[PDB]
DNA sequence: TTTTTTTATGTACTCGTAGTGTCTGC
DNA sequence: GCAGACACTACGAGTACATA
């Protein structure tokens, strides 16, 4: 319950053990070595036995078993690693969770372990018994510019060095995939136990594996950068999310835009920002964004959008996802198009 | 007659250890410096695309991991266990293919023997080969045996498409990503092939040849069949310029070059082309109309696009601004006229004729 | 559901329809595009109640006297109707009271009675389909036959259960392929005494037959290669069954 | 090149097939794993059946005259052809070229086989414990203690049974976790 | 003899010697010199369009394979084996439906079977037909057994559209791709197989056949069965002209000439003529537009005239020579317009009749004139 | 409950005979042709638009090929195959409601039963309707069928369009393209349909089912069954003209008029009336298109009008003496794109109005 | 820090479950 | 006998994918 970061649940792990623990958020490997490192103090520890349980709906509790029984050969308590469901658990699998707290023995412990849950999921039953005792903590992925100080810190951990352009590329092409950049940092270091990595070949063992949510994807149409716009296209290749969810996402801000450039006579646009929070980390970098653009512009990119909105829902158009790299790379260079399209 | 199989170039010339193997600097020196050295993770999932050598390499960490001497980054020439890997049978190597292996009624009685004491030889090592067709469950089986692997085994896997897999087991495997071949690295491969054996070659040809094979080494050996079976044991230039009608690309941007003009047999050679290969003609004139209205950015932009076309940075940008906006635009309305009544035609081959008959038929 | 009229009552031993339609069962169209193929054809005579299923490749009549007056009505059921029916049937002592409609069927089994709807359809003439000439007929014991079928079955093509019959005088040679190519081949001695003949046919088809029947002593019928067999026991004739050829 | 022939009886090779074809059920990874090895040496038959981890074979005298060699044939097809025919019918076998001919007088089948030099076996070790230990009392030790097994567990060895030894006595433990069992005959 | 027994064209005149193919050169000399050299590659896949040949080059090839002697690029018709895979259902050659097995569960049974040793002839030739149709599960499975399968396994894979297979499947076969016939090429077999069938033929009709193929042959010879259903057992230029539908009846070359002198009146006469013959009206425009796009073509490059339209090439010559580019363009324009609104003018003759009218009227050097003021 | 339930006409006279069906020549004399000389065929496929007769074809020759005389060109009628085929009980003719019936399961289904012999008939004809809406499986698993059937089975297809069939299975079937029913042949075939059926009818009311009908039997006779409820008993001219909603009057050619004179005021007065009367828009147009091409020929030709384009003479020479020939082709498009508008506009009178804004926005000055 | 928002129809595959044939030392 | 094994086969669901 104490909702605290990995960082702090450290700390938790080398005292005496709180109970049941509970560890939370989206996380792309973070989840995994947080798991490992518990297994690791546990084995140093009594608990050694690591049950794995799934927890899901429509799955029944074989826990019970664990929880009513006592091993009895090699006794050496035990812990119950469970596996949260995507969505979060249902009003059954929490008041049964509370029940095998009523039945848990003093040489059992409880993990939990899943995304964030819903507020009622949050305050179940199970969880509000548990906030005596047990502990809560979260974690999730470094954002973009939080990347290179994190990979820094890992590299000098890991007792390997790396430099600033090898930083750049690895921050290029492992964005967000702390798995892809793990393993990377493995190979550099096989590879060469010099200990000197600088650029001689931190590309050749790299490749482009990374994920790319849509909501940055306008944070390069914005300055209208061709060939930085053409990059992230092909680099959104081979993930390659279904067209409506980048549409959905750029008629919602280019709608926002020309309400905005509607209102900019009126109160200014930070004030006018004040109604669009739509939290773009200031939103400033939609002030800078609406620096460089007029009103025959938004004119000549909502005619392309909308056309493309018909272009792939219609008639069911294959081209259409290409069609995303079509319409982002037109508006780089057009200060305004002489109508000869005006879709 | 019923004599001399000369068997698949495909499987005759497969790599028998690491210093045969074309390409993929990292990932060779990767395992061998961790074969040295007792670091191996009990999981490693290779990755790359079609015939590159991720099923060779996999045959090599069998080899390696099982031998006399021992784990060695040094082939072992031959030996008892290893050699026995040169052929298919193998007791301490099962090779499970998962795509006829996908329900659990086979996976879970497979991974089953992990528990069994290792064959002749340590280190009981089975290779998965393409695990992306593992069921749910056989994934949760897969899973259940990576958390607590039996020290005395170790096992390869193998996919083509990463991304299916769940990112538990991902996230576990010790992941090495292999490179499709450059142009460079299957030329001299195939290069090497050749003199191997008897067959004389050109060197146009091998480019021809590396340039269709789109990257894959396996891709360039099948098509190396097929040049000498067409060229009567003779990989010379012409059975590779029957291939050529296949690998011929550049198409689209040559009639737009010759369309502001009158080049006389450049547009009837490029129609011919086109209807012998039978391209979609709405695509075709749809890359015109791209091709054209980047033209047009580039004219009211000096540096517009850049990146367009690297290869022709030399003779597109020419159009790219000696001719007229207002030519261009003129091309733009032909062709979309074109384009908006091409199904219409009698054949869509007379429609896109008809379309670049009136681009001719002005300026 | 209200009573109906056209109403005919029965008075059987339950024993007596489970013969029936354990008689002519296996024969009943699954999920086929002839809609009426479906259900079996109940058929009232003044001799017996006669019921005729066919799949179009498989034609079983059976034909138990019923002891009373019938007028003459031709009904099909549904294969759904038909299951639940067979499954109501036990005991063999208590009276089943069949009651015909215009478009349902019910029954009095017991306490009980249940009701199916009927199917809308023109079923076609079974007796048209029967060969109409027996010219070449050989009898042979049932279960050799049963026995020397299942044999040869054992290695007949998966998909296509088919074997191939060569009636010789006194003789039957049963031949049986596959992919994966097995022959399979066994020889029987059977009271016949005509023309040579082959004909190939499907397998699983007459070893249904002959554990539908499973008499002493079987005789079947047939004239051509292209001809349908007719299968029956040798000493009544209340059950046929017809089997349509493979290849031509 | 081989040609074996056989001469046998149903009641003395239906037992045999049964307990070599048992477990040999389902679809092996070798093709031949899933077929049967038939070895004539001798006045002998050697039925083998394997599934990687347990090998049956069953020995049958051959009172009638026979010939050597060896050979695989699918395991469920044969079980098939045996079964089923005449008591007390006489079952002939000459395996020529490619494929195994049975016959039973009146029958006659041919059955593809697969070479006999891809069927695997296991290779020969020292048995460090011998004994002949009487069947009832092994009977006793199995099942006193084989009602607690633990199969499927996460420990990839508490799914077997143990077996000690000490002088003149033997034990079966039943490693089961919360269950433990022991024999002492 | 003459073997009077009437059973479809196509059947009875599939290719049955190495010779008899209709001259698809670059996969016959390929398989032939591939066969003759010993490089017996152990899986090849066949694309091509519709009815070329892959299906009968498949079977082809497994003949000479399977042939009693050494393998020989020419098979014989006289072998038991050559015999058998000739009246099919041949022992060795398994010849797989694969549009009815697209499951994995018979995929998975099929790479089962595959370890056992043929029993006749050397190899066993796996023909799965319409291989594009395996599901994916199907595909992954196959994908083992083709890199490396057993020495006696061949796979002849064919199929229509090659693409739709995973690209590893593509790489692990041989590709041949079966070009789409000429013309001449499709009338000599027509005329092969009508002079063989002792049936009387006119050159006009076999030219309008081949023409109507669409460049395949089996479309040719289903035409051609057709054709010989239409006339009184006889291939004429009537029947084929009548039962096609073209315009060779009083061409289509007047009507366009009557447009270009802007003769309403040889228009109305034509149209008439037409109408009174009973021709199908979208039929004609296609054959104007058409007529149109070659005149174009030839004036761009006079070699642009098929040797099939070698009837009309004077008249052809000296339209292309006289009339601008720019008011074929719009001619060209004028009845592409008219053929889109055919279907919602209020007739089909009244909508071509005005389609022609406009496109008469809009004539820059003789317009229709402007009535009084 | 009726005889059967076909007291419809539709049902009642599709045709029994070869002799009895109406038009087609071409594919009659063509299937009599094969069934008679012996060149037979295992796929034919005919194509047309609906109510053509595809499936009557079908069935006939379904008949023709299993009539107990032999392969006959005309089938019995009386003979007990072709009863049982007129009843639907044949268990040889397995008709197909591909429409219905599109899962590649039961394709799979009854192509796995195709080897066996036929239970009586000569050929087991597989009669597939409605082909064009089998799955795409269904359709690549019909072809090694298709193809190379055994020497017993026949199929036949009737789809309603043959470009949706992939070009495989269209290039192993003869088409047979039905050719679209004119109007005297409609005519004539309804005037005997009905003296069949003993009802009185006047020829102008068939001239106007006739073309109201754009080439259709089905169509036709659905619509003079339409016209028999409400028209009682008798197919009266007056009844089909207020049902079909025809432009009797002569308001057509005075909207046309006020329409090319740019009176707007005059236009919209007109079609005020025309929907206070009850007109019908898609009918209006059509006269309008017809009206403007009588006017364009007499501008290029005199003497061309007739009977009441030759009465209205006074008006149309004049129009076409005053209209400039290039406004009326413009006019005429117009008209027609109109025309094609109509069903994508929620109001089919707003739709007209649409259209003749946008035909007066060509001279918009007052 | 919680934020918008395409379908119908069809085809496969694999995992439970459920129902049923068949038959084995019990 | 025989019920329980034991197999085997069919059906629904959940998921992944394709194509118009
Ligand atoms: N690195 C390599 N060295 C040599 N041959 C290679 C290499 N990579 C691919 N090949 C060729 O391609 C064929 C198939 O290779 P494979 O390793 O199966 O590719 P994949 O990665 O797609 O499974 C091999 O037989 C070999 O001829
Ligand atoms: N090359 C050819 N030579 C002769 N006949 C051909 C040829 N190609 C196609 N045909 C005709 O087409 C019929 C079917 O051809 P087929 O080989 O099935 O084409 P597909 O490649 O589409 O399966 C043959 O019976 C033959 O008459
Ligand atoms: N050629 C024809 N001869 C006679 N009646 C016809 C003809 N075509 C259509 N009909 C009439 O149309 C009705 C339906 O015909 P049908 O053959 O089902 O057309 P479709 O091709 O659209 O299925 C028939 O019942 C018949 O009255
Ligand atoms: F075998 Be590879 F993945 F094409
Ligand atoms: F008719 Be082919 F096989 F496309
Ligand atoms: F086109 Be029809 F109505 F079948
Ligand atoms: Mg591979
Ligand atoms: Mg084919
Ligand atoms: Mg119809
Ligand atoms: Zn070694
Ligand atoms: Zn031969």
């Amino acid at each position: 319950m104490i909702r605290l970061y990995p960082e702090q649940l450290r700390a938790q792990l080398n005292e005496g053990l709180r109970a049941a623990y509970l560890l939370l958020g989206n996380d792309p490997l973070l989840l995994q070595e947080s798991q490992d490192a518990v297994r690791q103090v546990a084995a140093a520890q009594g608990f050694e036995e690591h049950h794995t349980f799934s927890i899901d709906p429509n799955t029944d509790w074989n826990a019970i078993f664990s929880l009513c029984q006592a091993m009895s050969l090699f006794a050496s308590r035990q812990t119950l690693l469970l596996l949260l469901p995507e969505n979060g658990p249902n009003a059954a699998i929490n008041e049964q969770l509370l029940t095998l707290t009523g039945l848990l023995h003093d040489d059992l412990l409880l993990i939990v372990r899943g995304n964030k849950l819903s507020k009622a999921q949050e305050n179940a039953a199970w969880f509000t018994a548990l906030a005596n005792r047990s502990v809560q903590v979260t974690c999730q992925t470094p954002e973009q510019a939080q990347l290179p100080r994190w990979v820094a810190a890992r590299a000098k951990q890991l007792n390997l060095e790396l430099d600033d352009a090898a930083n750049q590329v690895l921050c290029y092409c492992y964005e967000g995939n702390l798995l892809a950049l793990a393993q990377a940092l493995e190979r550099l270091s096989l590879l060469w136990p010099d200990g000197k990595l600088t650029l001689p070949r931190v590309e050749q063992a790299v490749n482009d594996a990374a994920h790319f949510t849509p909501f940055h994807w306008v944070d390069a149409l914005l300055m209208g950068k061709s060939k930085r716009a053409l990059h992230i296209l092909q680099q959104l290749r081979l993930e390659g999310s279904e067209p409506v969810i980048l549409l959905r996402t750029l008629q919602r801000e280019l709608l926002l835009l020309v309400n905005l450039k509607r209102q900019s006579a009126h109160t200014p646009l930070r004030a006018l920002f004040d109604k669009h929070r739509v939290w773009q980390n200031r939103r400033g970098m939609m002030g800078e964004a609406l620096n460089r653009l007029s009103q025959t512009q938004l004119r000549q990119a909502v005619q392309l959008l909308t056309r493309t909105e018909l272009t792939l829902k219609q008639d069911y158009g294959q081209s259409v996802w290409a069609e995303l790299e079509g319409l982002s790379l037109l508006l780089c260079h057009k200060p305004l198009a002489d109508v000869f399209i005006d879709g | 007659g019923p004599h001399m199989s000369y068997q698949v170039l495909a499987r005759k010339w497969r790599p028998q250890t690491f210093a045969d193997v074309v390409g993929q600097e990292h990932v060779l020196t990767a395992l061998a410096n961790g074969l040295s050295l007792g670091r191996i993770h009990h999981a490693y999932l290779f990755s790359g695309t079609r015939g590159v050598g991720k099923t060779s390499i996999a045959r090599l960490l069998a080899k390696g991991l099982n031998c006399e001497t021992g784990i060695t980054a040094t082939p072992c020439g031959v030996c008892d266990n290893c050699r026995e890997i040169e052929q298919g049978r193998f007791v301490d190597l099962i090779e499970i293919d998962a795509a006829s292996r996908t329900k659990v009624e086979d996976t879970r009685d497979l991974l089953d023997n992990v528990q069994y004491a290792p064959a002749r030889g340590r280190f009981k090592v089975y290779l998965i080969d393409e695990v992306h067709m593992l069921s749910r469950h056989s994934f949760n089986a897969l899973l259940k045996t990576l958390e607590e692997p039996p020290e005395h085994v170790k096992f390869l896997l193998a996919t083509t498409d990463p991304q299916k897999l769940p990112v538990t087991i991902l996230s576990r495997c010790l992941q090495f990503h292999l490179k499709a071949l450059d142009v460079e690295q299957i030329r001299h491969q195939l290069e090497h092939i050749l003199n191997e054996e008897h067959i004389a070659h050109e060197p146009r040809a091998l480019q021809l040849l590396a340039r269709a094979a789109e990257g894959s080494l396996r891709d360039a050996l099948s098509l190396t069949d097929q040049a000498i079976a067409s060229g009567d044991g003779q990989v010379s230039t012409q059975a590779v310029s029957a291939m050529l009608g296949t690998l011929d690309d550049d198409q689209a941007l040559s009639l737009v070059e010759a369309m502001v003009e009158a080049n006389g047999e450049r547009v009837m050679a490029l129609i011919n082309e086109a209807a012998a290969r039978g391209i979609e003609w709405e695509a075709l004139l749809v890359e015109m109309l791209g091709l054209l209205h980047r033209i047009a950015m580039v004219q009211l932009s000096p540096a517009a696009l850049g990146n367009d076309m690297a290869a022709i940075e030399l003779r597109m940008r020419e159009l790219a601004r000696t001719i007229p906006p207002t030519d261009i635009q003129l091309y733009y309305q032909t062709l979309l006229i074109g384009r908006k009544e091409l199904p219409y035609a009698p054949d869509r081959r007379m429609g896109v004729e008809m379309t670049l008959l009136r681009a001719l038929a002005f300026h | 559901l209200d009573d109906w009229q056209s109403e005919v009552e029965f008075t059987l031993p339950q024993a007596t329809m489970k013969r029936l339609i354990e008689a002519t069962q296996f024969s009943m169209a699954h999920q086929d595009v002839r809609y009426y193929l479906n259900g079996m054809l109940f058929e009232t005579e003044g001799e017996e109640l006669r019921t005729v299923a066919t799949d179009g490749h498989r034609l079983a009549v059976c034909s138990m006297p019923i002891g009373q007056s019938l007028p003459s009505h031709s009904v099909i059921v549904p294969r759904k109707g038909v299951i639940e029916l067979m499954r109501m049937l036990d005991g063999g002592d208590n009276p089943l009271r069949v009651q015909i409609g215009s478009n349902n069927i019910r029954a009095h089994v017991g306490d009980f009675i249940f009701t199916s709807k009927l199917v809308d359809g023109r079923f076609p003439d079974y007796r048209r389909v029967l060969p109409k000439n027996p010219d070449k007929h050989l009898e042979a014991g049932c279960d050799l036959l049963k026995q020397a079928f299942a044999r040869a079955a054992i290695l007949s093509n998966e998909k296509f259960r088919g074997v191939r019959l060569y009636v010789s005088e006194n003789q039957l040679k049963i031949t049986a392929n596959n992919p994966e190519q097995e022959e399979a081949e066994e020889i029987l001695d059977v009271t016949y005494s005509g023309a040579e003949m082959e004909i190939g046919f499907n397998v699983s088809y007459v070893l249904d037959v002959l554990n539908a029947l499973k008499c002493e002593n079987v005789r079947m019928m047939l004239t051509d290669s292209v001809s349908s067999v007719q299968i029956e026991d040798a000493a009544s004739q209340s059950a046929a069954y017809v089997v349509m050829p493979m290849r031509l | 090149g081989p040609h074996m022939k056989f001469t046998v009886e149903r009641e003395h090779l239906l037992k045999p097939l049964q307990q070599v074809s048992g477990p040999l059920g389902g679809r092996p990874t070798l093709p031949i794993l899933g077929n049967l090895l038939l070895q004539v040496a001798d006045g002998t038959l050697s039925l083998t059946g394997t599934d990687l981890e347990m090998e049956m074979v069953a020995r049958v005298a051959l009172v009638q005259p026979h010939e050597p060699g060896a050979t695989t044939v699918p395991a469920r097809k044969f079980f098939d052809i045996c079964r089923g025919l005449p008591e007390g019918a006489e079952i002939a076998v000459q395996l020529e070229g490619e494929r195994m001919l049975v016959r039973s007088g009146r029958s006659r089948f041919s059955l593809s086989t697969l070479p006999a030099a891809d069927f695997p076996n296991l290779d020969d070790w020292q048995s460090e414990v011998e004994f002949t230990l009487p069947q009832a009392t092994m009977k006793r030790l199995i099942e006193a203690t084989q009602f607690s097994m633990a199969h499927q567990d996460v420990r990839y060895y508490l799914n077997g049974m143990l077996f000690e030894t000490e002088g003149e006595e033997l034990r079966t433990v039943a490693t089961d976790g919360h269950r433990l069992a022991v024999c002492s005959m």
